[PDB]
């Protein structure tokens, strides 16, 4: 099950990776260092977070089927519910902040049209879309002296 | 070398003018395109667009200050040791 | 459902999503 | 057509004092005194005229100058025979240095002088539009042998100043030491320089 | 300074990389969910980042900056004792 | 012969004093002299350190090209140059006749004096005639190159001293290193191993001026590890 499923592990062990760096600078805290820095390499491994996230949804056909939880060999005899809630997964709050996202969805919406207003949905995304040909065709529009032993280095040479 | 450094300077301030400009051309389109429901996509993009780039000819305007600064801005001071020989001759009389 | 425990790791990203907003405050 | 010079490997001290009476014709006025010396720089380095040459001589003061494979250039010791405009410069050391002290002990490493010989307290007679100075030398080999020069003002009575100098060489009744009479570049500018490539050719060096 | 050239050039280039990808800013459910807040952080960030480089090089151009008299009296007081007390 | 020397330096500005407080102070005024100082290094690839030195003095037309370098004068050229450094590109290597020439050497507890030992030059020709050739042909090819000018007063028991300014020129264009302020430089080259009493007279001469002239700019000398011609 998965030859290759592994495979997206060991990049999900490089993408988590980005969590271990990250977290050890928050403890790095209260001590104040390098925003600029810090803050480019704190977005930098977010950001492959979601690239990892992304070369999961070419396998987004086993998320699916799923490839789902034949998984759970190892008898833990209880103390595993940890585990329970942990191999459960789920959804947290943020479940919370879904339906916060399902209020954003706002109106809307269905039960609101069948079809014909969703087809003005997709007619609706589609004319952005021109747009933005109008606009990348008008962006190619415009587009003190050294101490004299080192300067004796440099009757030596030395630079 | 005064002059390559400042011609550099406004050879990087004249690359602004071609910045915040088509920041212009930017929000013109975002209007002739509208009338719609949601034309308002923009409108929430754009007038953060030319609301954000629009203090980026603030700092176009700090530019030709500094190439006015060049319009707007031996070698002894020695004459005060004319001030330390008149003291000396002072000295000599007093 | 492989999806479902990566979907809790999607809620792994909002909690640094809100406190690398609260961050930019 | 200034200049000349020639050497002996056979001879002997006491045959340097006798020409005098057949040549006490040709004197008028005997002038001040010369000296000199020779060495050979032998580079240490490895393989790769592989030989190099030195020479110094004192007429009112001396000079120092090399030659290797035809390829050559002048020096000095002295501040007179310097421009002092190249100490107008400031680029002038007012530190001179014998090349042979330069060289020698400097340079030991690689180049140590690898011959010496000379001859002393030479003295001049003046044979009409060309000089005569005289000197011997000795060797480690005991004495090594004799040697004197030549150097005319007009340079087209060269040809009679090299055919009037065998011919009271022939008077000689003695047995032959060679010269050479050749020009290094064939711009042959110096008659300070001609003379001695007629020396370390003629030299067989 | 030929490297504040390659550099806020790379920054001009940034200008040119900062309008690229933020109005660049585009039309999977978990990551599409995430790509929406993915450019307001980080089409805002490297807006934020060329409003950076618009800082940077907006006061980093200003770093392109780098008596006793008492008056004539004890001027022409001491003006004449000084010559008429010279000759006379 | 056994020579002792140090240096230092001050801005542009306060070299107008210096200048004619060096000829207040010097009884003589600063001098123009220049100065080119090139390099050769044995030829490098011998193998079985003193560098090879070269220098000269030249035509005033030749050194500034520019309409006689705008008219004529003697210390004009000191406001004039600190980025047009280029004179000239040093056209190259330059120099089959060799034009005069000179070089010496100089080897390594108040002061530092090395021995310094000297010689001069007039012409070449031949095969290898010129002066790269007879340099590099002597067995010693081009390490660098070096220049300068220099303004120089007289003083008491043949002291002088000229103040400089330098360029260096090579394959990637030449520029001058005089770029900050003014320089100075004094000497004395002693009889060889001349007297050390002499050395204790000569240093305490100096110290008058080392501490009368510490203050305008301090008095001292350099470091050893940047003083051995070694490369």
């Amino acid at each position: 099950p998965g030859q290759a499923l592994d495979a997206v592990r060991m990049r999900l062990a490089q993408l988590t990776h980005s969590l271990r760096r990250i977290r050890d600078e928050m403890s790095k805290a209260e001590l104040p260092q390098w925003y600029t820095l810090q803050s480019q390499l704190n977005v930098t491994l977010s950001q492959l977070v979601s690239v990892t996230s992304t070369l999961q949804h070419f396998q987004e056909t086993l998320d699916s089927t799923v490839v789902y939880p034949l998984p759970k060999f190892p008898t833990t005899s209880h103390e595993s519910l940890v585990t329970t809630l942990l191999r459960k997964k789920n959804i947290p709050e943020v479940d919370e902040w879904m339906k916060y996202v399902r209020e954003t969805s706002g109106v809307t919406t269905a039960l609101l049209k069948d079809e014909e207003i969703e087809k003005l949905l997709q007619q609706d995304r589609e004319i952005t879309n021109w747009a933005r040909t109008t606009f990348r065709n008008e962006y190619g529009k415009h587009d003190p002296f050294n101490v004299d032993d080192v300067l004796k280095f440099t009757f030596t040479g030395e630079k | 070398y005064i002059q390559e450094r400042l011609k550099s300077l406004n050879d990087i301030e004249t690359q602004l003018c071609s910045m915040l400009q088509e920041a212009s051309q930017v929000t013109f389109i975002f209007g002739e395109l509208k009338r719609g429901n949601e034309s308002v996509k923009p409108q929430f993009e754009n007038h953060v667009k030319q609301f954000y780039e629009r203090l980026d000819k603030s700092t176009t305007q700090l530019r030709k200050e500094i190439q006015l600064l060049d319009e707007n801005v031996q070698d002894t001071e020695k004459m005060e040791e004319q001030l330390d020989l008149l003291s000396a001759i002072l000295d000599p009389s007093k | 459902i492989f999806k479902i425990v990566q979907s809790r790791l999607m809620s792994t990203s909002y909690h640094l999503n809100s406190t690398l907003e609260s961050l930019y405050d | 057509g200034k200049s000349a010079v020639i050497f002996v490997e056979r001879a002997t001290p006491a045959t340097l004092t006798e020409l005098k009476d057949a040549l006490s014709n040709s004197i008028l006025s005997v002038r001040d005194p010369w000296s000199i010396d020779f060495r050979t720089y032998r580079c240490s380095i490895k393989n790769l005229s592989k030989l190099m040459y030195s020479i110094t001589f004192h007429h009112h003061g001396r000079q120092t100058v090399l030659i290797k494979d035809n390829s050559a250039m002048v020096t000095t010791a002295a501040a007179a025979d310097i421009p002092p405009a190249l100490v107008f410069n400031g680029s002038s050391t007012g530190v001179p240095e014998s090349i042979d002290t330069i060289l020698s002990s400097k340079l030991s490493n690689i180049w140590m002088q690898r011959q010496l010989i000379k001859g002393d307290a030479g003295e001049t007679l003046i044979l009409d539009g060309l000089t005569v100075r005289l000197v011997n030398l000795f060797s480690s080999t005991g004495f090594k042998g004799l040697l004197i020069e030549l150097q005319a003002d007009e340079a087209g009575e060269f040809e009679t100043k090299i055919a009037g100098i065998e011919g009271h060489l022939a008077e000689i009744r003695a047995k032959e030491y060679k010269t050479s009479s050749d020009s290094l570049g064939p711009d042959t500018s110096n008659e300070i320089c001609d003379l001695a490539y007629q020396y370390v050719r003629a030299l067989e060096l | 300074q030929a490297l504040y050239e390659k550099l806020e050039q790379t920054r001009t280039i940034l200008s040119v990389k900062l309008a690229e990808l933020i109005n660049m800013t585009t039309i999977s459910e978990l990551a599409v969910a995430t790509t929406s807040v993915m450019m307001v952080n980080n089409q805002t960030m490297q807006l934020i980042k060329n409003v950076q480089d618009l800082l940077i090089l907006t006061r980093s151009i200003k770093e392109k900056w780098l008596f006793d008299e008492k008056q004539i009296e004890e001027l022409l007081d001491n003006c004449i004792e000084t010559f008429v007390a010279e000759k006379t | 012969v056994q020579q002792l020397s140090l240096f230092g330096s001050i801005g542009d500005d306060g070299y107008d004093l210096l200048i004619s407080t060096l000829t207040t102070i010097s009884g003589n005024p600063p001098l123009l002299y220049n100065s080119l100082c090139t390099v050769w290094k044995p030829n490098p690839s011998y193998d079985v350190p003193n560098r090879i030195k070269l220098s000269k003095e030249v035509p005033f037309s030749y050194l500034i090209d520019e309409t006689m370098m705008d008219k004529p004068l003697n210390f004009r050229i000191l406001k004039s140059f600190t980025n047009d450094k280029i004179p000239l590109n040093y056209a190259m290597t330059r120099n089959e006749s060799c034009s005069p020439w000179s070089l010496q050497i100089s080897d390594i507890r108040s002061v530092s004096m090395q021995t310094i030992a000297e010689t001069i030059i007039l012409s070449s020709a031949g095969k290898n005639s010129s002066v790269s050739s007879l340099m590099n042909g002597l067995g010693y090819v081009f390490e660098f190159q070096y220049l300068t000018i220099g303004v120089k007063f007289f003083m008491k028991h043949g002291l002088i001293l000229e103040l400089q300014k330098i360029w260096q020129i090579e394959e990637a264009g030449n520029s001058q290193i005089t770029s900050g302020g003014f320089l100075l430089k004094a000497y004395i080259n002693v009889s060889r191993g001349t007297d050390i009493d002499r050395i204790n007279y000569t240093e305490t001469a100096l110290m008058n001026l080392k501490k009368e002239l510490q203050g305008y700019i301090e008095l001292s000398v350099p470091d050893r590890q940047s003083m051995d011609s070694r490369v």
